[PDB]
């Protein structure tokens, strides 16, 4: 229609384009922060490993189920680069391999965007959660998490595995699925019994991988979000660029009518 | 031109090539001629041509000319932008922030450009 | 030049039979790359397919790439 | 273009593609800074029947095989009217867009979504 | 032939035919075109280079390239500089075309090149509103597409 | 313990059962839906190309 609608436009696309700058940065931030929650949960993962493998060697009369023969991670705010479809394509191709080979399959859905994909889809599950702080606590996965393992004490569950993305570098989020269940010299003095330990143990090692996963994953969604905001602001300077050259030719046609007015009238007087 | 015949090597400076342009569009319209797209004197392309293809290297000497150029509405299709850069062998910036970085030659080396 | 919009209405009747076989497999190459090109990047883990082509893409740009003053016959 | 001389079933098949294009073009610029993936489930899912119909639209025509070298197709009203009322319905909701692009009739889209 | 692989196999031109180059400055324009009459030293086809309002010193190295490369023998080179008068400048496409059409009528081929139609549009619109005939869009006179 | 080494793998609440029960009884609770469908849903793959083309243009 003309150059007044068109300036409403590029003002419109120049405010956007500045707080996407600036979401792109606080990303940045939040992702260091998601960081170093990763790293102060390594310890007690390492040792625990030794231990939970040096007391079974010790103690083979007993053979907990876990040592013998799906959690999903999805995100609370949207922005993400395609992150949570990314690994809803692993969960779905995997999935695919053991209804090929005939069973079934329960789940168990941490955040909102899997409720949404399970609901769209009219989806199963067993036990859900969602509104996790961006800084998650692990008191909250506990009953999620017991929901499933006692479905592998029931038999309810042959085999439990863990669906998240992981923080490759600060420009990969690849997805993966490992399987959670199934799993020198001297010897400890066991207090009150081993077998007593062996249960306990088992239990806050399943615990904390899932607590790793769901760190991780927050890691991811704060890394995608900052490529996301990236390309918008990008994106949006192209609209502003090309809606500029439309201003221009509004701006140069509308004079130039306006002197054949003047000429054409001046023509006649 | 006087010094060129000389057998020298010259350097014309023009202080605005633009205010050249205007002067042109002034003096068209005091004249009563009719004007052209975007209200330019309809004698544009020659009034310049004019002028630049004086600047030249002949076989006795060569003027050499720096010109400096305003952008009207920072629109580099409007006619008298459009015109000139016809006629411009190289593209000199000045950049604000290598100034303040402390480099006084101050030219951008990745917006400065030349055909040669 | 761009392949995107650059026709000839009458040229399909002009050219020789040597090119005008050969030339077929070049602009549909150009053609499957025009939609992966910018993508290309992170299109090293996708599907071994869109891989052959995106491969065969990269290749044909190259190739339509020539110097000044020099023609081939 | 009225109901009393082409009938209501054309009528209706033809006011169903025009809506279904139009919410497409109100979309465009969200789509254009943010991505489909923001959209609604229904929004998503109108998307992806507006391309399917965008791409049915097209025809390769016989005075036009000079140029591409692919042959021409002549499609009855019949065969128009249920190869988009199918897309609408979702009776092709499983087939890739390219599918449609070019292909005359609707079973020459399924015939080409088997490549 | 214009000896480039991308026009020759993916944009032919056929003997007879009226081929646009079109873009922005700065881009190959006239390159491509002195590339496809320097490509006809051999072929039989007589070419002709019509050079409209661009500057000596451009018209000049053209014309050292076509020597340089065997060319300007087979070249007719018809030239109206930025600083001529507008009417040569309108005029001179047709004084080429004239030229080639001597080739054209007496059963044999030639290639003409239009160095800037839109600078021959530009000198037909100066001649136009000093005549002081009605414009219409963008100011140029309302026969400019018969031009 | 270790001669060498000490470790204490500290809890960060009190993890008696009762309230892991709880907690599951409550993620069981947040986990109810109108349509709990049969299990073998699939097919998404169409979908879920759809969606990945639309995410490589807007990058
Ligand atoms: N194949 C090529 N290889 C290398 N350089 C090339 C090639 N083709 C064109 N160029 C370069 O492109 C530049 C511009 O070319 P040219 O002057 O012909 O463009 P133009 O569109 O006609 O410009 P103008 O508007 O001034 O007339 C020149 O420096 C030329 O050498
Ligand atoms: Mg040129």
């Amino acid at each position: 229609a003309g150059a007044k609608e068109i300036r409403s436009k590029i003002a419109s696309i120049k405010s956007t384009q500045k707080i996407t700058n600036a979401m792109e940065k606080v990303a940045v931030s939040k992702m260091r922060k998601a960081q170093m929650r990763m790293a102060a949960g390594r310890p007690y993962a390492e040792r625990i490993r030794q231990v939970i493998g040096h007391l079974a060697n010790a103690n083979p009369e007993y053979r907990h189920p876990f040592m013998v023969e799906y959690i999903v991670v999805s995100s609370d705010r949207g922005l993400c680069g395609g992150l949570n479809i990314n690994l809803f394509k692993s969960l779905v191709k995997d999935m695919s391999g053991y209804r090929e080979q005939g069973a079934e399959i329960d789940l168990c859905v941490i955040g909102s965007k899997g409720a949404s994909f399970f609901r769209s889809f009219g989806g199963n599950v067993v036990a859900a959660i969602s509104h996790l702080g961006e800084e998650p606590s692990i008191n909250d996965l506990i009953g999620s998490v017991k929901v499933m393992l006692d479905a592998y004490l029931e038999g309810r569950i042959d085999r439990l595995f863990v669906v998240s993305n992981k923080f490759v570098n600060t420009m990969t989020q690849k997805p993966t699925v490992e399987q959670l269940i199934p799993l020198h010299h001297w010897d400890y003095l066991y207090e009150p019994d081993a077998k007593s330990l062996l249960d306990g143990l088992l239990v806050r090692y399943v615990e904390s991988q899932v607590y790793q996963a769901v760190v991780e994953n927050n890691a991811c969604e704060q890394a995608a979000r900052m490529i996301a905001m990236k390309n918008a602001t990008d994106n949006a300077g192209e609209l502003i660029s090309d809606l500029q050259l439309i201003y221009n030719k509004a701006r140069q046609a509308a004079i130039t009518q306006e002197i054949s007015e003047i000429v054409g009238g001046a023509a006649a007087v | 031109e006087k010094f060129r015949d000389e057998g020298r090597d010259v350097l014309l400076f023009i202080d605005n090539i633009y205010r050249y342009t205007l002067a042109g569009t002034e003096v068209s319209a005091l004249l009563g001629r009719m004007p052209s797209a975007v209200g330019y004197q309809p004698t544009l392309a020659e009034e310049m041509g004019v002028l630049q293809e004086r600047i030249t290297s002949t076989k006795k000497g060569s003027i050499t000319s720096i010109q400096a150029v305003y952008v009207p509405a920072d629109d580099l299709t409007d006619p008298s932008p459009a015109t000139t850069f016809a006629h411009l062998d190289a593209t000199v910036v000045l950049s604000r922030d290598i100034a303040s970085l402390g480099i006084y030659p101050a030219v951008d080396p990745l917006d400065s450009t030349s055909r040669q | 030049v761009n392949a995107g919009i650059s026709v000839s209405r009458v040229g399909g009747a002009a050219q020789t039979k040597i090119i005008k076989k050969l030339s077929g497999g070049i602009r549909t190459a150009l053609a499957q790359y025009r939609e992966l090109a910018a993508f290309a990047q992170f299109a090293s883990d996708l599907d071994e397919a869109t891989r052959k082509q995106l491969e065969h893409g990269q290749r044909v740009t190259e190739l339509m790439k020539q110097k000044q003053y020099a023609p081939m016959s | 273009l009225d109901p009393l001389v082409i009938g209501q079933d054309h009528y209706d098949t033809a006011r169903g593609v025009q809506y279904v294009l139009q919410r497409y073009k109100e979309l465009k610029d969200i789509i254009a800074i943010l991505g489909m993936d923001e959209l609604s489930e229904a929004d998503k899912l109108l998307v992806a029947r507006a391309r399917k119909i965008q791409r049915f639209l097209s025809q390769p025509f016989f005075v036009a095989e000079v140029f591409t070298g692919s042959p021409g197709k002549y499609v009855s009203l019949k065969d128009t009217i249920a190869g988009f009322k199918g897309i609408l319905n979702g009776d092709y909701d499983h087939l890739p867009e390219q599918a449609f692009y070019m292909v005359g009739g609707i079973e020459e889209a399924v015939e080409k979504a088997k490549k | 032939q214009t000896g480039y692989k991308s026009v020759d196999a993916m944009i032919p031109v056929g003997r007879g035919q009226r081929e646009l180059i079109i873009g922005d400055r700065q881009i190959g324009k006239t390159a491509l075109a002195v590339d496809a009459i320097i490509n006809q030293k051999d072929s039989g086809i007589k070419c002709v280079y019509v050079a409209i309002g661009q500057k000596q010193s451009t018209i000049a190295n053209v014309v050292r390239k076509l020597e340089e490369n065997g060319a300007l023998a087979n070249t007719i080179v018809v030239a109206a500089s930025a600083s001529e008068s507008a009417a040569l400048q309108y005029l001179a496409p047709y004084s080429g075309c004239t030229m080639g059409e001597y080739f054209r009528d007496r059963g044999e081929d030639a290639l003409i090149v239009y160095d800037d139609l839109s600078k021959q549009a530009v000198a037909y619109r100066q001649i136009s509103l000093l005549l002081r005939r009605p414009p219409g869009r963008e100011a140029y006179p309302g026969d400019v597409f018969y031009l | 313990v270790q001669p060498n080494m000490v470790k204490v793998l500290a809890d960060t609440v009190v993890r008696a059962g009762d309230l892991d029960e709880a907690a599951a009884q409550e993620a069981l609770k947040a986990a109810e839906k109108a349509l709990q469908g049969k299990g073998a849903e699939f097919d998404y793959s169409a979908a879920a190309a759809r969606l990945a083309e639309a995410a490589a243009q807007l990058r």
